[PDB]
């Protein structure tokens, strides 16, 4: 049985009423559970049998069912509630989970501050070159970085990483690392990362010449 | 307190056997189902199978039948999951969890309900790599950014501090990424007044590596 959750992400504020939904691909009766999980921590049971509140869980959480559609409602969002939420059917084996809905803290748009870092000459003595692009303190999370090597779009040779929402200001930061052989690094001149973000009127480019 | 205590994190090579454990406390272990759930890095929850410790009745997801063995030792309230031949794709957090019951006192539990008690997870990392300390490279710079690239180490984690913990505002230490080499890499950055133009303190417990790199 496939469990589909919606939306995949939800931005909200303390005091908001929020609802997140879970649809089963076929009848699961009311054998539906909802779980909360915070980063690096084990899940916690919130709702079982579609609408029964787990002992000790605050009653601002409630579940409901309409056919194959299940809804988790938080009636007044509190700071502890920002987390990922999973549904799970246990009507029949194999038990299956929804793909998760992450509930994040809404704030105002903030454009990223972009920085580019060439490889260190220390690393170049090792045979590999790492070029790093930093997108600092931006919101919302969706951003895109494209690496440009002598105007040629790079693909398959970068990796990126994003922080969790900042505890103080609720922004994100992102780092993208372009990895090249030092041979390929030597053979080109211009290295640029191009950043697109809702907070930017047009894409921002940071570049350097080797 | 009702609890499940799982065994510590494991770093293994592919092909190796591994058995992890889940010990119950504060409740009748033989009266409740135990489930095992996998969470691959950055992904959701996946159910692997379940066991009733009172009689070792077991069920496996088709996706895990024949890759793992789930067992229990009721005499010491412990459930186990065992791999005969770990694969790289077995790198994940593994949870054990107890299924809810209204009244544990009835002898026949019926099917496994929602998971009301969860263990703290056991991280299993499977890789052909060997323990290796990081190379640390500087990320050279009103606001300036500077940082440290902490590259080619295994296994996770490294910890990074700035100016021995005195510099914490404006610091961002990113999650490690797994490189195609099989080694990890992360960066840590800080923004500072360009007028003040800094040492990053990198520790990698597995390799007993400590590096304090000036970023000039």
């Amino acid at each position: 049985i496939q469990m589909t959750q919606s939306p995949s992400t939800l931005s909200a504020s303390v005091g908001d009423r929020v609802t997140i939904t879970c649809r089963a691909s076929q009848s699961i009766s009311y054998w539906l559970a909802w779980y909360q999980q915070k980063p690096g921590k084990a899940p916690k049971l919130l709702i079982y049998q579609a609408s029964s509140l787990e002992s000790g869980v605050p009653s601002r959480f409630s579940g409901s069912e309409s056919g194959t559609e299940f809804t988790l409602t938080i009636s007044s969002l509190q700071p502890d509630d920002f987390a990922t939420y999973y549904c799970q059917q246990y009507n029949s084996y194999p038990y299956t989970f929804g793909q998760g809905t992450k509930l994040e803290i809404k704030r105002t748009v903030a454009a990223p501050s972009v920085f580019i870092f060439p490889p260190s000459d220390e690393q170049l003595k090792s045979g590999t070159a790492s070029v790093v692009c930093l997108l600092n303190n931006f919101y919302p999370r969706e951003a895109k970085v494209q690496w440009k090597v002598d105007n040629a779009l790079q693909s398959g040779n970068s990796q990126e990483s994003v922080t969790e929402q900042d505890s103080k200001d609720s922004t994100y930061s992102l780092s993208s690392t372009l990895t090249l052989s030092k041979a390929d690094y030597e053979k080109h001149k211009v290295y640029a990362c191009e950043v697109t973000h809702q907070g930017l009127s047009s894409p921002v480019t940071k570049s350097f010449n080797r | 307190q009702v609890q499940l205590q799982q065994s510590g994190a494991e770093v293994k090579k592919p092909g190796e056997s591994l058995k992890i454990s889940c010990k119950g406390s504060g409740y009748s272990f033989t009266s409740y189902w135990i489930g095992w759930v996998r969470q691959m890095p950055g992904k959701g929850l996946e159910w692997m199978g379940i066991i009733y410790p009172g009689d070792s009745d077991t069920r496996y997801s088709p996706s895990f039948q024949g890759q793992v063995t789930i067992s229990a030792d009721k005499s010491i309230s412990t459930a186990y999951m065992q791999w005969s031949s770990l694969k790289a794709s077995d790198t994940a957090m593994y949870y054990c969890a107890r299924s809810f019951r209204d009244d544990p006192r009835i002898a026949v539990a019926g099917p496994a309900d929602a998971f009301d008690i969860w263990g703290q997870g056991t991280m299993v990392t499977v890789s052909s790599a060997s323990t290796k300390g990081p190379s640390v490279f500087p990320l050279a710079p009103p606001t300036a950014a500077l940082g440290c690239l902490v590259k080619d180490y295994f296994p996770e984690p490294v910890t990074v501090s700035w100016n021995s913990g005195a510099l914490t505002s404006g610091v961002h230490t990113f999650p490690a990424v797994l490189q195609s080499s099989g080694l990890y890499s992360l960066s840590s950055v800080v923004t500072v007044p360009s007028s003040s133009l800094y040492i990053c303190n990198v520790n990698h417990k597995p390799s007993n590596t400590k590096v304090d790199k000036r970023v000039e």
